[PDB]
């Protein structure tokens, strides 16, 4: 947790129907959007930590 | 100037409808003007009250 680690995402299409077998039992509790409609949006920069 | 009480009607109007559409533009204290920006940036809780 100190060292976390930083990853730059660019330049791809997001799919987040496929979090659901990679991560059992995951929370997406989250802040600044609605989670319900993620799938049609855009993101000029996603940071993942 | 001779058919200034005509022009004055119609500028009346003018101005006012015009000064109509601008006003929805305006942001009421929100932090964004669009309804649709606030429908895909909180959650329907707060989205009520904005």
């Amino acid at each position: 947790v100190y060292a976390w680690n930083r990853k730059r995402i660019s330049n791809c299409v997001a799919d987040y129907s496929v979090l659901y077998n990679l991560a059992p039992f995951f929370t997406f509790k989250c802040y600044g959007v609605s989670p319900t409609k993620l799938n049609d949006l855009c993101f000029t920069n996603v940071y993942a930590d | 100037s001779a058919l200034g009480k005509l022009q004055d009607v119609v500028n009346h109007n003018a101005q006012a409808l015009n000064t109509l559409v601008k006003q929805l533009s305006s942001k009421f204290g929100a932090i964004s003007s669009v309804l649709n920006d606030i429908f895909s940036r909180l959650d329907p809780p707060e989205a009520e009250v904005q």
